[PDB]
């Protein structure tokens, strides 16, 4: 959205022809309706799920997926058909000629970027016949003629929608009277949207289906009433849109964190599969642990001690999990991403300052040329502060650097009250400690 | 050559040296021929029509020599198109033709043309050379095969597919063409057999497995006139040089490959003849021009509801302006997130044909809904009257 909207809304600046301002591209193309009865079929809740789905209803040409988790997958086995494989010698000389003479929709679930050319002209007669078809690893290397056939679409899951999908599965396993009390109000107030599309029904019929002589029927006094009624159980759901929004939100907000830890986890656990191929996985293994954490340890009494007691519980169970498959030299690493990965978020730690921790003389004398690298390392917030005498004492930081495990006993005083904080100090006393030693 | 400011040298070269051999008329060539205007488009088949007279083939154009001009060009070509869609079952072809394809059009016949030619042609995927190829090879009568790949990948299909086109071009004798493209190969080997097509065309004892004498039996009787041996006699191995001299004459070679890559430069290094014999065209991507061109080609047939003067020439050129942006944005994603994109003149016609239909749906459908709007304006005046 982004990137092109800017690109699109500036080229029309420049060329001076009038442009509307603002997109709401979703509100305007689809009845919110069908979205909804989408929402039954498994439709992921959240935006980018929903311009998805438009860009499937439009069919332009026939799809294919990057899917790395399965959304469309399931989303097609569910959105009308409630299948045969590419690899089989049936489906290259049956299945074919089913589909193509009475339109059985062929779907397909094996892409690897290796076509079986018969595939292809067949792509390019029943009128009564579809196809879609899907990848499953990511990152694909598609022909450009590939691109060319068929319009790509990526369910590349974000973190966002991630974590309201967590957020479901934890409210249902801790006590399912939460989900009684969620789907009844959601429910209640989703026929209550529809209550307000009936009050524009009757406004539409008030309107046009007497299509004359609207004041000579003195009946539509009443119906002017009616309107004012209709608006009187919207009032009720206005209430219950602030019953909802504390409530079920505090019920989410006890929970909400977690779910940010857990998309967190995952995000972290994603790239670890860049770092060396064998260490993949799915989300539905993580979904396993997930559950089964909850249902392993949650529930004592004291709900906002036991969310407390996710937090420290969820963390290890995944943890041991990866490292069962990890090896020896990226055992400390995975340990320090997840680390990282949870503090991008809540600390906002910058990543330019993480960059600043992985990768990196004039002044002082008595240090080594090998030393003197390191100091330009860290003299390019306070860090090019305090290089001055404050660090040429060298009073008593001479024994310091000569004392082995430098960190521990003799701690720096440069900064000590930045140290005690904590909130960051460890993280400052590291970029000292890796800049130095 | 690659980028258009090589050609405008090599031209500044063409006129400089025009003027220096041509001391006698200077005036006049940089009056008419050495101005940048278009000058003596060449070309066989729009220059005569054939005038339909009693059968629609009445009489074979005059084929040597045309003139400069673009509209009948295009008038022919389109005449031409729709010959070509009822000559094909599902055609399929919507061939938009602005300059730039007319001039690529006619840079194919000419090669395909000429007795003992051929043509390498490189260009991205959607430049349409394989497009433009079917109806360049329809006009020049030549038969067109190509080659499918099987469950199996080996090699007697080419053997075989060779041997029915030399005899096309050899015993029976009729003009050819083929069609190898990337699709068309699976291993080397294929490149080295079509290399001695193009150096030899002699396959070793593919036409030899004790059938050349009954094939060269069966071309004797033409041979009695052809050469004309006063009408007497002939020779033995004479008649296998004019079978080679025959299928050399009329067999072209079309191939078309991806600039891109890794395999398409140590290819060309690894087989002399491949770049030495055929002739070599680029083609760049459509500029601005062309894009608005086809722009208004699609807007004036959908020009229907969107009426306004001064707004739709700044609409086309617009239209332009994204597609190049497009582009851009392409090569962005790539660059940081190192995640392959494309992009084809395709999408860019399906993206019109999205714009012609959601437009009308959408202006009917709201302005059904505006129509009712002044419904409401009906309702309020007959209510204050
Ligand atoms: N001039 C054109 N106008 C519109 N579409 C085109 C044009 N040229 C090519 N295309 C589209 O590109 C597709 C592939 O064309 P092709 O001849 O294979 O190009 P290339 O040889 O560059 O791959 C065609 O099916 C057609 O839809």
């Amino acid at each position: 959205n982004k990137l092109a909207q800017q690109r699109f809304v500036v080229d029309m600046k420049k060329r001076g022809v009038p442009v509307t301002p603002g997109l709401e591209l979703t509100s305007f193309l689809i009845d919110d309706a069908t979205i909804g009865e989408w929402n039954l079929q498994g439709l992921p809740k959240d935006d980018l799920s929903i311009q998805n789905g438009i860009m499937v209803t439009n069919s332009a040409r026939y799809p294919l997926f990057i899917d790395p988790q399965g959304q469309g997958q399931n989303w097609i086995r569910n959105k009308l058909s409630a299948i045969t494989t590419l690899s089989h010698p049936k489906f290259k000389d049956m299945f074919l000629k089913y589909c193509m003479e009475s339109g059985l929709t062929l779907i397909v679930e094996n892409i690897e970027n290796e076509v079986d050319p018969m595939m292809d002209p067949v792509l390019e007669l029943s009128k009564e016949f579809k196809l879609f078809m899907t990848c499953r690893l990511a990152n694909p290397s598609f022909s450009p003629e590939l691109s060319a056939k068929t319009t790509i679409i990526d369910f590349t899951v974000t973190q966002s929608g991630l974590e309201q999908q967590l957020l479901g599965k934890v409210i249902s396993k801790e006590q399912k009277a939460l989900e009684d009390s969620l789907n009844q109000l959601l429910a209640d107030v989703n026929q209550n949207q529809k209550d307000l599309q009936r009050l524009d029904k009757n406004l539409l019929e008030r309107l046009i289906n007497s299509q004359g002589n609207l004041l000579d029927d003195t009946e539509l006094m009443d119906v002017l009433n009616n309107t004012k009624t209709q608006a009187k159980e919207v009032a009720a759901k206005l209430i219950d849109a602030e019953i909802k929004t504390k409530e079920i939100n505090e019920k989410r907000e006890q929970y909400r964190p977690v779910a940010i830890r857990g998309s967190a986890i995952y995000f972290t656990m994603i790239e670890v599969s860049l770092v060396n191929w064998m260490y993949n996985s799915s989300l539905e293994q993580f979904l396993k642990l997930f559950i089964e954490s909850i249902d392993l340890s949650e529930k004592a009494q004291l709900p906002s001690n036991r969310v407390k007691n996710i937090i420290s519980f969820l963390t290890f169970h995944v943890y041991r999990y990866v490292n069962r498959g990890l090896f020896e030299k990226d055992k400390i690493t995975f340990i320090l991403m997840m680390a990282f990965k949870i503090l991008t978020t809540a600390g906002t730690i910058s990543s330019g300052d993480v960059s600043l921790f992985l990768k990196s003389q004039k002044q002082i004398s008595y240090l080594e040329d090998n030393q003197w690298l390191n100091i330009l390392a860290l003299s390019k917030p306070f860090f090019k502060e305090l290089p001055d005498l404050i660090s040429r004492s060298e009073n008593q930081w001479r024994n310091w650097i000569d004392k082995n495990d430098p960190e521990n006993f003799p701690i720096p005083d440069f900064a000590e009250s930045i140290n005690q904080e904590k909130e960051i100090g460890s993280f400052i006393s590291l970029c000292l400690v890796r800049s130095l030693r | 050559l690659v980028n258009n400011k090589d050609k405008d040298t090599v031209m500044g070269y063409i006129q400089e040296v025009s003027l220096e051999s041509f001391s006698q008329i200077e005036n006049e060539i940089l009056e008419k021929y050495s101005s940048e205007k278009t000058f003596l488009f060449c070309d066989f088949l729009r220059p005569d029509v054939i005038n339909e007279d009693g059968i629609i083939e009445e009489e074979a154009p005059k084929i040597y020599e045309a003139i400069d001009s673009l509209t009948e060009l295009r008038k022919r070509c389109n005449f031409l198109l729709s010959f070509y869609n009822d000559r094909n079952p599902s055609k399929k072809m919507p061939l938009v033709l602005f300059d730039d394809a007319l001039k690529h059009l006619l840079r194919i016949s000419r090669i395909i043309r000429q007795p003992r030619s051929s043509g390498l042609l490189v260009g991205v995927g959607g430049s349409g050379k394989q497009s433009l190829t079917r109806l360049a090879g329809f006009i020049g009568k030549n038969l067109i095969q190509q080659i499918i790949v099987t469950k199996t990948y080996s090699d007697k299909d080419l053997k075989e597919d060779i041997k029915k086109g030399f005899d096309d071009a050899g015993h029976l004798g009729k003009q050819v063409t083929f069609l190898m493209t990337d699709s068309e190969v699976k291993k080397e080997e294929f490149l080295e057999y079509i290399n001695m097509v193009l150096s030899t065309g002699e396959i070793p004892n593919l036409l030899a497995k004790d059938e050349r004498e009954v094939w060269l039996g069966d071309i004797s009787q033409a041979y009695c006139k052809e050469k004309n041996l006063g009408n007497i006699d002939p020779p033995q191995s004479e008649l296998w040089t004019y079978f080679v001299d025959r299928v050399r004459d009329n067999f072209h070679i079309m191939l078309c490959f991806s600039p891109v890559g890794q395999k398409f430069r140590e290819r060309a290094r690894k087989f002399p003849a491949l770049f030495n014999e055929c002739t070599i065209d680029w083609f760049l991507p459509w500029p601005e021009e062309a894009l608005v061109s086809v722009a208004e080609t699609f807007i004036k047939n959908f020009d229907k509801l969107d009426t306004k003067e001064e707004t739709k020439q700044e609409l086309m050129k617009h239209m332009g302006n994204v597609h190049l942006m497009v582009n851009e944005i392409c090569d962005e994603y790539y660059q940081k997130m190192r995640r392959q994109v494309y992009v084809t003149p395709k999408s860019f016609l399906s993206y019109l044909n999205s714009y012609k239909t959601l437009y009308i749906e959408k202006y009917d459908e709201l302005d059904q809904q505006e129509e009712s709007f002044k419904i409401g304006l009906n309702k309020i005046q007959e209510a204050t009257i």
